[PDB]
């Protein structure tokens, strides 16, 4: 009963970063902090 | 065997509770997978493992003892309405090729419940399920979400007959508080070969009993006493374990509304983020 | 397995579409 | 079809939380 | 058109801050308000009978246009505004809230929390399961063993002797008339009192 | 069953986003 | 970099306004009652106990011009009558007062379909004579479905001078 | 920006408003999910078609683990009781207790941080149930 | 003892007059927190279902604690705050409340009274008496009229068409769980903006 | 009391509190009753034998008679229901139409009373006992 | 009359809506009451008038016609447990002397629903029912509350007979379309005298009828066309009117109760006027 | 016993009415 | 004329907060249970069908040592065993385990009534000998009632070594 | 149905002045005024 | 059907309260 | 029909408390 959900908590815990950057990367386009 | 099962409680094999008749007979304490997919679509052929553990290492007695061959057997309930796959489906033979044996119903007509009477061996531990998926549309009788999945799979042999009596794969106990002065071991001209005993209990009435080949042994006499309890040793080594699971069939045109509902969001939360701050140049303005 | 062969998809072509916008009133 | 298309819809999907990412302010 | 009315005027009396985690409490709510309407949604076909409630609830499932939808939304919304509030206490705890003068916010939360949890136990076992059934048929016994008429309360909950068809009926009445109340209260008092600020920065 | 990882990771995410692994944006922002 | 003219944003929320219809027509197509088939649930004179009544529930049971209605299509009180020509008869009234709703009952005497609540009378069709009910009713077709006794609507001509179908 | 007329001690410096046209962005951001899950994930009636004995499982709420484990983990008392009962009122003493640091909060004083990143160690490790490998993955 | 104060102080302000009984206001509202009680109390025992109603009423009043009095007050107090509403629209009219100050706390008290009235019709027809029964089933076919703003609508009351079922159902929720919502809403923004007063003068 | 603050229009003279240790008298004086009555006249038994009889007893409440009498009253319509509906609509729309009293006795005057100590004439009027050919017996 | 009902349906004389077989037969269009307590005690002989109006200056026909006495007759349903006062108690004559007639139940037992078989006339137009309650606690069967009281007074000649087929007190049509040219009124020797008719409907088949003794009449020939319908004269007088009702009965320990509690009352929001304002001399002293 | 402090109980029980006659001061 | 002492009240409202308890005890009352006859009401082995039991549902229809448990009293899942010795056995189990609640079920074998959820182990009078379970049950007495096959309580002497009473 | 409740008409009604009257009464002894 | 009067009075207790029995104490406390 | 046989009583009676309790403090 681990393997199935098992992957599917990562999974998401990955994507928190995926959008977590573009959110930022939208940034270095129109007016937030330097790098 | 799994026919024996429909050979005494036939209407269906799980019971009430949640599990199959296999364990009140065949008694056994193994591990047991029956994965499948998220969601399955409808009118479809698609997968259905059965893994069954245990290290092929392993080697169980026989009808007779002798330290031989091992074998899986199982029992199925597959989802109200999913069948078995068309010949002609069953997409290429990179099916075919895996599961090719006999899988037969319980009660005449169950075409979800299927038992599985080829019992391969150390040869299909993974007992692919090639399964359709019903169309819910052409049978308005049925329909979609979750459904319930069960399985009970066993192997090594039987503990307890069909006929009511026990069988080899386990232990055979007696009747006697006093320590057993003797034995009655032996054999059998032919088809036979037994090995009796001989308790004591000189505490009043000197009771024994009638253990048969197949198990082993231990120790012997000047003890033996306890109160008259168990065998000498138990060879069982049967498996029975149990896996409940689901799977979902898929209104596509209901999958599509939601992800076509996506997009609005997905261009909503967007316009408004959009406007606002990203429009705010107006305070930041004085 | 694929799936970033589609996240990588879906996902960006929305993003393709965001800092485009701008292009359009920015510029 | 939409075997896999199934749930990477889900995960293409947590860009809302993305938007909620542009969120600064001085004022 | 515009009217003086009962005065009106900017509300809003305060600025924010500089914070993003932050959230979740509104989040969890919001989750509510899908479970308020699910929920109720459902106060129109569910039947907390004995003799139907499973035979009841394959009706919504069944047709209903969209029963499935509402319910299994309710059903994920509420395992998920729990979740939400975990979290909520997490953004708390990681910071503050439970300090001074918000020296309630938190705690009438914490009781927030209670009613939060109790409202699945219930509704959790409305279905009339088997897992819904029993896990039910043995939360009630939880207050069974104690002393006095501690024992003597066990039944506040089950209503029958064991689990007389009464133990659904007080369960329903408390999961969608209660409960739907306290918890509501306790929110306005959580939010009433939050009339507050944070951030310990540069 | 598998709701359980859909958490039992998203959640464990915040701490990272905040335990070890963010708050001290104040604890950084000022050490001396 | 002036604002003025801020128009554009009847989409901001004329998007958002619409976020809500789509996830709303949904739920409210949901309080909304369906329908499996047409006329004929619980068709087979069901009489409340689940049950496929069967014909010989009116025949010996009853008599002759012994009139005892039973369940009616969609729900509606209907009435099933019984031949002193031994078998029975083709039909059944829409027992449904069409002046108010009071199951107007039969008259053991003179016939007339008296309604109890405001003494409104019919005749052997339903058709009203003295107010305050103002028509007649709506009949069926007697069967034997699996021996059911199976009912039905209507839209033709009959035996002398009968009506013209005032629904649709 | 931080005010100067009003100069308190705990109040409200800068920002203001919209965000509101932003929580909606939220909110319906945080409403979407419950949604596509439910299809993807759906959720069903069962086996009760009229239910009655002791389950092989009974699957208590999907959260309330630890509560549950401990109900069951120690062998009776009210123990088990209290002890559970000791996670909500046990807890409602806290701003009591660790309100030490009359400023800088428990991070600072990690005394509070540790015994929470790990009495939520031992939380999770009560999200424990079912028949899996402990030495396999 | 005081602590993250408030106004926890000064709050004793407010001067009126010598003006008699007219109660009737705060006295309608009275007799309701006797029927959310009353009423609820039973939302314990009453299994509203096609017949498990009636058969279940029976055991309300003969054979359970004290039933009979909770009812019966329910009852009363029922026909009876619709009474003492009723007044208290007189005490208004003959006064010149809305007047100018605010007429809206009037007009919304407008709907508590279609609320009020409207939890009537529902509760009572719930014991299913014959009188109970049919002039809900007659009161159903009141909206088949209209252009479909009413036919294709009398149906969010019973459910399709007939009664049985659903119309119980969908009046019960009402009656436990709308419509002791909307009043309540109601009744506060009644109170709410009530910060105007009645008159005036030497 | 009066002299240079509230210049709206709204009275607070001198009086104060101490009424609401009283409301509690009223309150009690005004449970009291329902119990006497409830006590002294108990409620009602049911009646359940047939869903499609007819109860000689019909009707609602004497809240719904008048409104209830209308609805049958007159030959159809949504006659019947609109001025029905026009009980409630119609008369919100009261502070609109009758709206201006001023000092003296703000308390009376006729053209709305009349029509009140009227509009209440016939509205018991249709506190109607059933059968009547609308009077007298 | 009563009997009558149970000789046709037995089970119970009230139909289901709320009316009694009465007028499923003699059917009538008079008044009728049937007044009793508010509340009545537990085991206790207590009244019951069933008035019945029609000032006595009332005279109708009667089997053969001839101008004579009126009678009155009734059913009622008390509430269950409810029985007929025990001769012993029935507290003095000063009862007693009112109702002295005889009230059988309907269906063998049913006490709470009785019959008068005794029809006084121009004599019992109170027709008293001494009453007594029942006690729920010797009979845990019976309990409190409100409980419905039902009647159905007649009176005058039956309109309709057991037999099947019509009675005097009423009208007697016919059927011709034309001008009926005749009559046939007469007399009978001994126990009988009718009074037959003739029509005429000259415009094919001259039909006519037969109108027995009783009803008076009008006019004769020249016309009487129409369409040959209603006869000459109605004398029908039969009066069947029907009241429902509802009596208490009361806990003592249970007025007792709430009488106690009202003194708290009495008491309380006094103290509570007490204070208050009848100690306010305080800022009433700056 | 009670067959007339039936309700003779509720008559002589307006009081609390009365009690809120008494309510006089001077401001 | 001069206040100071101004105790009393204690009476004013040390009376009103008294009307309420007064109302209350009444209701407080209410929202707990009711009762059942010492003689039937679920007693009866009730399974379910408001059915008053009778003992011809075990013997035939069972065989020897038989197990099939009944509804038992209060509404517990009470044992009801069949003796190879024709007619039956006088008691039944509270198989409410006594570890969590789980009904533990008889072995069909070994005759140790395992719990199925975390495999307990009971013996022919409930007593645990295996965790997690940490007792006995309670029997009762069968009887034949009207026929039926009522149970009923528990304290006193048994056959061979029994136990204690450990209850009240 | 007349009489019956026809009698608790007039019946209360009275008793309205019942108690007015005494609620006053209890005034000419702890002052109260005639302005 | 008691409460008829229980109330057909007791409101009409009202007016004789106020309307034609009382508010005067306005229309008299000033006349001129 | 006595009835004020009753009201003159219970009522008076509470009201002979009433009166008397001022003659305790005030007296
Ligand atoms: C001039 C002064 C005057 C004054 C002061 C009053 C004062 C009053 N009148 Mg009145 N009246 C007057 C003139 C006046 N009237 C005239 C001239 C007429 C003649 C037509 C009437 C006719 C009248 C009637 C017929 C009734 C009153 C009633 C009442 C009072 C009870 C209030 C109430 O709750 O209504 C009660 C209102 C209702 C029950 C209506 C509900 C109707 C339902 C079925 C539908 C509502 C539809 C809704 C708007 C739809 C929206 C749906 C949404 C989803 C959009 C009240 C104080 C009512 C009363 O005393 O009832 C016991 C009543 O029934 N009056
Ligand atoms: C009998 C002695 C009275 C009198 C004279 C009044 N009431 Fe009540 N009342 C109740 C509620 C919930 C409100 C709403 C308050 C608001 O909107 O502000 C009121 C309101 C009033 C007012 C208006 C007050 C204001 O400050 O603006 C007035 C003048 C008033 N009441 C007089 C509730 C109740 C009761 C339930 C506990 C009872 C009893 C009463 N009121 C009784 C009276
Ligand atoms: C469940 C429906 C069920 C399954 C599956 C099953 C399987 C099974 C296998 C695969 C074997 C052979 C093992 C070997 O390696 O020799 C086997 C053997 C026996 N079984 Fe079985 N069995 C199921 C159910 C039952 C039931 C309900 C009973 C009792 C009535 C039972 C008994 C036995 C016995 C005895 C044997 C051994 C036969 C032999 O090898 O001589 N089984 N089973
Ligand atoms: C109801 C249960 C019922 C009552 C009561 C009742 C009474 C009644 C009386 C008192 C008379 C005599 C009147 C007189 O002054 O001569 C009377 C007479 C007749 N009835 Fe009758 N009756 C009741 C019921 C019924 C029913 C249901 C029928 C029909 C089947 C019926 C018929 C008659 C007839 C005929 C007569 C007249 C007898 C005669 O005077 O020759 N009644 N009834
Ligand atoms: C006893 C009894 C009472 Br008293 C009653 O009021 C009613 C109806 C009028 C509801 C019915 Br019916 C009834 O049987
Ligand atoms: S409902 Fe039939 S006459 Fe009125
Ligand atoms: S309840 Fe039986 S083992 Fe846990």
């Amino acid at each position: 009963m681990t393997e199935e959900m098992l992957y599917a908590a990562l999974l998401s815990f990955g994507l928190i970063f995926v959008g977590w950057g573009l959110g930022v990367l939208l940034l270095k386009i129109q007016g937030a902090e330097k790098e | 065997y799994p026919f024996w099962a429909q050979q005494t409680y036939p209407p269906t094999p799980r019971e009430p509770t949640g599990r199959i008749v296999c364990a009140n007979c065949h008694l056994a304490a193994k591990p047991a997978e029956v994965e499948v997919p998220q969601s399955v679509l409808p009118d479809t052929v698609f997968k259905a493992v059965v893994k069954i553990p245990y290290d092929t290492k392993l080697q169980q007695v026989a009808a007779d003892g002798s330290k031989v061959g091992l074998n899986v057997g199982a029992v199925l309930m597959l989802p109200e309405g999913f069948k078995i796959a068309p010949e002609e489906r069953i997409p290429e033979e990179l099916k075919k090729e895996v599961g090719d044996v006999y899988f037969q119903p319980y009660k005449e007509g169950q075409d979800n419940v299927l038992l599985v009477g080829p019992l391969p061996g150390e040869q299909y531990q993974e007992i692919v399920f090639p399964v359709l998926s019903p169309n819910p549309t052409t049978d308005k009788n049925i329909h979609f979400g979750k459904y319930a999945i069960h399985l009970g799979a066993n192997r090594g042999r039987g503990q307890i007959y069909p006929t009511g009596e026990k069988s080899n794969n386990n232990v055979f106990t007696a009747s006697a508080t006093g320590t057993i002065t003797k034995i009655a071991k032996e054999e059998d001209e032919y088809g036979n070969v037994k090995y009796q005993v001989s308790i004591q209990t000189d505490s009043g009435k000197t009771v024994v009993d009638t253990i048969p080949a197949g198990p082993e042994l231990i120790v012997s006499e000047g003890q033996a006493v306890k109160a008259g309890e168990a065998l000498t040793n138990n060879p069982n080594v049967g498996g029975f374990g149990q896996d409940d699971t689901e799977i979902v069939l898929q209104d596509p045109n209901r999958v599509k509304w939601m992800i076509a509902f996506i997009c609005l969001v997905m261009l909503a939360q967007l316009m408004l983020i959009l406007k606002k701050k990203q429009v705010e140049k107006v305070q930041a303005a004085e | 397995i694929d799936v970033l062969g589609w996240v990588a998809l879906l996902v960006v072509f929305t993003w393709s579409i965001a800092m485009v916008v701008w292009g359009r009133n920015g510029l | 079809l939409v075997l896999g298309l199934v749930f990477a819809t889900l995960g293409g999907l947590f860009y809302a939380a993305y938007q909620q990412y542009k969120r600064p302010n001085e004022l | 058109e515009i009217q003086a009315l009962a005065d009106d005027v900017t509300s809003k009396y305060v600025p924010p801050h500089v914070n993003i985690f932050y959230c979740l409490g509104g989040i969890t709510l919001t989750c509510f308000l899908i479970q308020f309407a699910t929920g109720f949604a459902m106060t129109f076909y569910y039947k907390p009978t004995v003799t139907e409630a499973y035979a009841s609830v394959q009706y919504i499932m069944n047709e209903v246009s969209f029963g499935w939808l509402i319910r299994s939304i309710h059903r994920w919304s509420a395992s998920m505004m729990v979740l939400m509030m975990i979290l909520h206490v997490f953004r708390v705890y990681l910071t503050g809230g439970f300090k001074k003068p918000r020296e309630l916010t938190w705690i009438s939360g914490v009781i927030l929390a209670v009613i939060t949890v109790s409202f699945g136990v219930t509704g959790y076992s409305l279905p009339w399961d088997q897992v819904g059934y029993w896990a039910v048929k043995i939360v009630s016994g939880v207050p069974e063993a104690i002393p006095v008429v501690g024992v003597l309360i066990s039944d506040l909950l089950r209503g029958g002797s064991s689990v007389g068809q009464a133990t659904l009926t007080r369960y329903y009445s408390a999961h969608t008339f209660v409960l739907p109340w306290l918890i509501a209260v306790f929110m306005l008092l959580h939010f009433l009192m939050i009339r507050k600020q944070g951030i310990s920065g540069p | 069953m598998i709701l359980g990882a859909v958490f039992y990771i998203v959640f464990i995410a915040l701490f990272f986003g905040i335990a070890v692994g963010i708050i001290f944006a104040i604890k950084s922002i000022k050490l001396i | 970099d002036m604002g003025r003219r801020q128009f554009m944003n009847l989409l901001a929320f004329g998007t958002v306004t619409g976020v809500a219809l789509g996830a709303l027509y949904p739920l409210v197509k949901y309080f909304i009652p369906p329908s499996g088939g047409a006329v004929g649930g619980g068709t087979t004179a069901k009489d409340k106990l689940g049950n496929n009544v069967k014909v010989s529930k009116f025949l010996e049971s009853h008599n002759a011009g012994d009139r005892v209605l039973v369940q009616g299509l969609k729900g509606d009180p209907t009435y099933i009558v019984v031949e002193s020509k031994e078998a029975i008869r083709d039909y059944g009234i829409n027992a449904v007062c069409t002046h108010l709703g009071c199951v107007v009952p039969w008259n053991a005497a003179e016939n007339k379909f008296k309604c109890p609540c405001h003494g409104s009378q019919y005749d052997e069709t339903g058709r009203v004579i003295r107010g305050p009910a103002p028509l007649s009713l709506a009949l069926c077709h007697a069967t034997v479905q699996d021996d059911n006794i199976v009912l039905t609507p209507w839209t033709e001509t009959d035996f002398r001078t009968g009506e013209k179908p005032w629904w649709v | 920006l931080a005010k100067g007329m009003g100069h308190n001690y705990y109040g409200e410096p800068a920002w203001p408003n919209d965000l509101l046209y932003v929580f909606p962005v939220v909110i319906m951001g945080t409403f979407a999910c419950i949604v596509a899950l439910s299809v993807l994930d759906p959720a069903m009636v069962g086996e009760p078609a009229n239910p009655f004995a002791t389950p092989l499982e009974i699957l208590p709420e999907w959260y309330l683990y630890p509560v549950f484990q401990i109900l069951r983990s120690l062998p009776n008392k009210l123990l088990g009781v209290l002890l559970m009962a000791s996670v909500p009122l046990g807890l409602i003493l806290v701003p009591f207790i660790e309100n030490v640091n009359k400023f800088q909060n428990p991070f600072r004083r990690p005394v509070a941080t540790t015994i929470f990143l790990f009495g939520t160690l031992v939380t999770i490790w009560l999200g424990i149930g079912a028949a899996l490998p402990l030495d396999k993955t």
